[PDB]
């Protein structure tokens, strides 16, 4: 009866979107549901990974289209992305469907993503009016700076073998769910102190200012506030 | 309701993808599992047989997984 | 009767460098000439693509071989590649023949590179003893650095498909003008407004440091002040 | 009778690691011995190329499993890498054997790195419960830092094909040897001077700050300082 | 006749392509020329626009073609 | 109906103009395109056929809305494209499926655009396509085409590419066609003539074959066949 | 011994299950595989056979630890799995090497793990593998075959993919499996023995090659051979 | 009689490799199975911690399959 | 003039040695190569015949500066590089033109360096290879020798070596040639014979085929050829 | 003075290459607009045909656009 | 000791390997230099029928390089 | 007799190259060789020093092997 159904396994805590149907959108209780699993598979000491998994045809739509911001203040997304960066847990994204708009940042967030045959990635919020800003470091960090920008002006859309090929996708095969298995064998070699002190120095030698998820807010805010239109235009194209 | 329209579904469907019912996720899409559209038309035919339907092919698209199918064929059962 | 041949089109402005007896070289009318015609394409509020293309089998062949620099002072170079990767227009280059030294720079600081059948791209500065130090931001942002930097060391060249792999080209085909239709018509879903934003915030995720232009151009004069042997050789085996 | 043997050519100087019984292990003497041969072809003002290479099947195995750090300290290691990034030099490193944990690092420092069909690259370090933190920047440089982050994860193996895709080797070939005559031959159109403001340019546009030399060797030494059998469990499986 | 219609079609799709009225294949799918389903939401709309009508942007997947297209429009419009 | 004959300078071009029936094959196509091929041979300054097509469907193959040593038309028109004194160009900007991949890979060359795909459904329906496998494997090789008939494999423009089904690929078949009939302009039409006669010289089909492939085709749909079809219909 | 039959849906596996000897060759295994596709073929429901195996080596060929006319059981049961009306499948997670190679090629698809490895090692003997050559020319063509055999060149999953000697690869071989099963379960017997039979009729071996390749092997293994072979066992 | 090990095994290798007991094949290589060396060195000290022994890493490449090692633990084990 | 012979350790190297003239066929060098093989067959410790050449040509092909049953020398000389007990080695490090693409092909393995390319210009002067196509077939499959043909398609090292015109590809050919060598060492001339003669058994050309392809290239030559050469001549 | 020769020779070279004359950019390279040394040869015989002139193939390398072959040959014109 | 015999072993290598003894590095691998098993097996009877030994294949394994073979042979000769 | 002339420019062309002067083949072009058209300039302007002339770099394309440029050098020289 919530957005992410919680399954607990051998050190690791699986955090599947549960909302198919609605194509897994990115709302308020998504984010919150995402946010409180990752504090309890963060909170249970003998965990070490957790797992980002979906539903159907739509890994994550991105936002629902079926808010102020105080100084230094962060949109929850941005949050919950920089979390999935940082958290002590290896974050493995399990995509065999559709990531779209924001669904791409929070794949890409992940520290591994699997893409299996049915798996897509593209942001679409040029054609909105958009600037994808809480996605883009996410992205970038992956792709580097030139192809998550063009993909973003041109919304590229890439298949596994594609987000393969230019790094968004780290292992790709017929099916996501069952590149897991040997991610999580291989993880059993390491613990979770060596991949706390190792997601750490990342964020040491590839640092994001801390200004940047306030800007990228702020960004995001500004844009979305002729926006109507361009929206409905890109719903009837769905 | 829908729990023995879904165990019905998941072991023919197990039958057709040579593997386990219990190799089977509900919420996996049909095209993730690997049903083309002729086993989904054999598979749609099966429905009917069992549930006296006449699903048309196309509601393997309407209903893309084995719950939200399986929630469709009970909801139109007796 | 200039270097440069303007042509509108809808919602787009294309320069077309008009030297090809002279390998479309870089002196100071092409500079002004290019600077000149994106002004007349920022200047009209309906345009949103400045298209860069070329005559001949020379895209560009870089600084001609047939300057003061006052404080905080930039070469015009650097200025235009600036303001190609700044200017509100998305920027789309079209190669179908040889860019060569600054040549190289000046199509790599568009948005978009479309790469024909008889584009090359090469930095042969290091044979003449120099560093294309103002060219390099603008190829290692598409390349990354260690591609960018051993492509200078080894003077390597790139024809299209190889362009393509390394990023520095994003589209490539048997004529890089057929490719254009498709991006112009790709772009016409998105506007102004959008694309300004999202270069914008590229140079805000991605920065160059305010005395990079500088220290730049410092650097290429310093060098260009044995340079006249070298630059005999240079055209000795051209 | 040291673990580096030295040899003299046409404007380089070769330092080969000369202990393959040990599997050319780092410990202080190899690193002062490879110091010691960076500071004679220096000091010799017609050298332009420092040429590393190797013995037997192990380039090198890394820290040998057969230390305090005063403040602004860095270990010598990691001198030596940083070294190889600014001298005047053209960096070669010629990889026909297994680059093992702290051997990669070594490779993946100099300018340009030649894989033959023996090479091997692995980062083991996340075996052992340690960060290769020394290391990653001069592989990151070279791979983005997805993959030198993701390969360091899953303690990934390279073989020449795979170094040469994600851009950890330069060149590839059945021996990295036979690539050298090439290189060399190529180098020679350039001079030390142009060679030394490239690697001096790279730094001024791709900076490391002053104080990560100090923070890896820092994070490094303390992972080292359970340890014991994480060690022991990696030369079992060796 | 479709004639009329074909040719204020033909001459919308050459400027949202950005082509000459003339290298259109009026038989040629819409896919084949490269328009998007956000150029063909356009496209919908301006038919709709010019000739008073209000077709779903799906029409494009039914008539696939400017041929195809132009005889829908044709004998809808009035 | 089913074919529009189009002139250009030393080509003939055969139109498959029935979009909104996927331009499938049925007696009409077939006699239509030998009627092309024979104003094609007729015109001595003819040295070109190019067959492309319209919409969305290349060819959908048998539209399903033997004396002794007879062969079917299909066969009989496929050996032709194979022979004929003109260099046959295929133009696949669409699907290309059961029979239209025959007619395709019996051309001299395949051009295939983004929208291209080919694939063999016979055996969904319980049928060989023994009539269309010899011109697909001369071009995939054997263990490709009976591979891909076993697994109705679609194949897309770089697929088919790869494994020789298409000689070439890009963006849009059509646009691949000017620098193909630029560089045929470069020989002439005895020159492709004996090199397609040495072809069949050193690749022959045997006089048999077109009997037995025509036969096993007869013999399959002439049995469980209108079962399989119309769930080959309802899937689509 | 030598092999282990299971049943399934619609199928039947026959397992080399000697994996300590590297499952090689000898008269034990050819003829529980020949009697393992008897029983196969009599099942009228049957449609499938896989040929799968234990360890590390898919087989290791002949174990090194003829009337006018007539074949040895080595080529009968090659000719036999690509003659059968049951689809033949071969499942590689281990090294097939010399014969081993012939086993698996001459099966209907072979599906390749990261483990597999495939190597004709017969010229480093003094030997032919004329019986297995047929099989794997049929997939990879004649110049990869014959230049393969005289360099004993050893393929991984992915080149033997590359060259046809594998139609699928993937990190296991038996996790290729279930997705082939389910896509032949859409035709039937009659369908995929037709198909067979008219490989045979344009891809035929004459009558007598058979006899000739046995032969050859027979020859050149009674020669300098027992040193080679010797050699080779040293290598290991 | 092997059976007892082999099941203990399973189950421990099954727990190492996230799948199910039920999923693993006896004659299955350890290669084709996904156990690295690293895996490997903790699967021998299971064995080792489980019937007393001391038996080298080295021992899964002389016994490389559950089978193979079963019949070695079961016939050096009591 | 036109052959340099160097013997080797168990290997006699024939070395085309015209470079200012691009290493044109001529009875003078077709006679030195057959003499160089009739040499190297002679000495029963030889195992390998290498053709390698000077400058920028490997082969251009004929100089532009027939009894019933009889067959041109070109023929002859491309069937025994198939047909030797020798391992025939050709060692490609400029342009193969013409002619000179069938002197490679024929031989048992290509090694392509850099600068090696590879086109059969032939249409664009009237002609048919026949004489060449067969070597080429046997090496890229029937469609993609018969497309290169049509549309005198040239290859590089890398795209040879894909089409499998080309064994072995790198940058210098000469330098593939020492671990070639290596690897045939542990084989021997027996043991090649019975490869080379069963591959001729498996892969036969039929016994009038030399004729037919010797007369086809005449018939053409003997035709508006002598302008198209010229053409061909101020092209360059 | 040029452009008649630049009209002349873009209509030849139309012909050639499977084109119309308005698709050509008279500055475009040959090697770009897809001419090889064949038809460069038949298109420098038609060249020396129309102007009575006895230009080398060569011409083409030298002048290795429409725009700069038709000033060269205009320029040699009466 | 040793130099002698790493002398004889790097000219019959050059042979076996078709090289000159002057381009074989005494302290590259026997896999750099590509030397298989069977050219292997081959060297090892050359180092045993020349200093009377009889080492198994395996010593190339235990001493992979000239220079490594040529000191165990060296001080298992007289 | 060029012999004395390439010798003295085979040491040159290794020198160059970075291999041994033995390793050269005199009849291999100078593109098969590796000299691109950089070092090409430096090794004319070595054969302009050292035997007294100014051929232009363009000699090297006109005489494309050490032999080649043996014999042109030869026949100027004195
Ligand atoms: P069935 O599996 O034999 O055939 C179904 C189909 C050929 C009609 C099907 O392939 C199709 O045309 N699908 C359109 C679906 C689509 O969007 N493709 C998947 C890639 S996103
Ligand atoms: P548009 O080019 O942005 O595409 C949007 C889309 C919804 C049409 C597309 O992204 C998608 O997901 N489906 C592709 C296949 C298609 O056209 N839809 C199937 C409807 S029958
Ligand atoms: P583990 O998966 O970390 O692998 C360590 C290793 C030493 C086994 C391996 O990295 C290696 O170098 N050798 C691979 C082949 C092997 O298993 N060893 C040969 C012993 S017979
Ligand atoms: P034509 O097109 O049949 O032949 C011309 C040619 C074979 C002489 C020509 O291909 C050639 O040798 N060109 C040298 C030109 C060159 O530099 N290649 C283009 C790549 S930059
Ligand atoms: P020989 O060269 O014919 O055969 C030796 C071998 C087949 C036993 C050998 O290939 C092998 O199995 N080696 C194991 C060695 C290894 O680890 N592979 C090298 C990649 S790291
Ligand atoms: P160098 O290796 O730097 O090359 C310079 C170059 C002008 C020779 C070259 O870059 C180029 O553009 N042409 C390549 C073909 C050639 O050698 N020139 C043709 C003259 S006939
Ligand atoms: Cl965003
Ligand atoms: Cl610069
Ligand atoms: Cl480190
Ligand atoms: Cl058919
Ligand atoms: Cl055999
Ligand atoms: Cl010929
Ligand atoms: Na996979
Ligand atoms: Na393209
Ligand atoms: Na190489």
């Amino acid at each position: 009866p919530g957005s992410v159904r919680v399954v607990r396994g051998r050190g690791l805590l699986r955090a599947v979107l549960d909302r198919p149907e609605r194509r897994n959108p990115i709302d308020a209780g998504l984010l919150t549901s995402l946010a409180r699993a990752l504090d309890q598979a963060e909170s249970d000491q003998d965990c070490r990974v957790f797992v980002l998994s979906s539903t159907g045809e739509d890994f994550c739509a991105g936002t629902d289209l079926s808010e102020p911001l105080p100084d230094g203040a962060e949109l929850p997304y941005w949050t919950l992305l920089e979390r999935l960066t940082r958290s002590p847990l290896a974050t493995v994204a399990v995509v065999d469907g559709r990531a779209t708009a924001g669904g791409v940042g929070l794949a890409a967030a992940c520290d591994l993503v699997l893409a299996g045959e049915r798996a897509r990635f593209r942001l679409t919020e040029v054609l909105a009016g958009l600037v994808p800003a809480m996605a883009l470091p996410f992205v970038a960090r992956r792709t580097g700076e030139q192809r998550a920008f063009a993909a973003t002006l041109r919304a590229e859309e890439f298949d596994a073998g594609a987000a393969h090929r230019v790094g968004l996708a780290d292992l790709a095969g017929p099916r996501a769910e069952d590149l897991l298995p040997p991610v999580l064998a291989g993880l059993g070699r390491t613990d979770r102190s060596t991949t706390a002190a190792l997601k750490e120095y990342r964020a040491r030698l590839f640092p994001r200012d801390a200004r940047l998820g306030h800007d990228a807010s702020r960004l995001l805010i500004e844009r979305f506030a002729g926006t109507g239109q361009l929206l409905a235009r890109l719903r009837e194209a769905g | 309701d829908p729990a023995p329209v879904a165990r019905a579904l998941r072991e023919e469907l197990a039958r057709t993808l040579y593997c386990e019912p219990g190799d089977i996720d509900d919420e996996a899409s049909f095209n993730t599992l690997g049903l083309d559209s002729i086993l989904g038309v054999e598979f749609v035919a099966f429905v009917n047989q069992t549930y006296g339907l006449d699903e048309k092919a196309g509601i393997l698209y309407d209903h893309p997984s084995l719950a939200a199918l399986s929630r469709h064929v009970a909801g139109r059962a007796a």
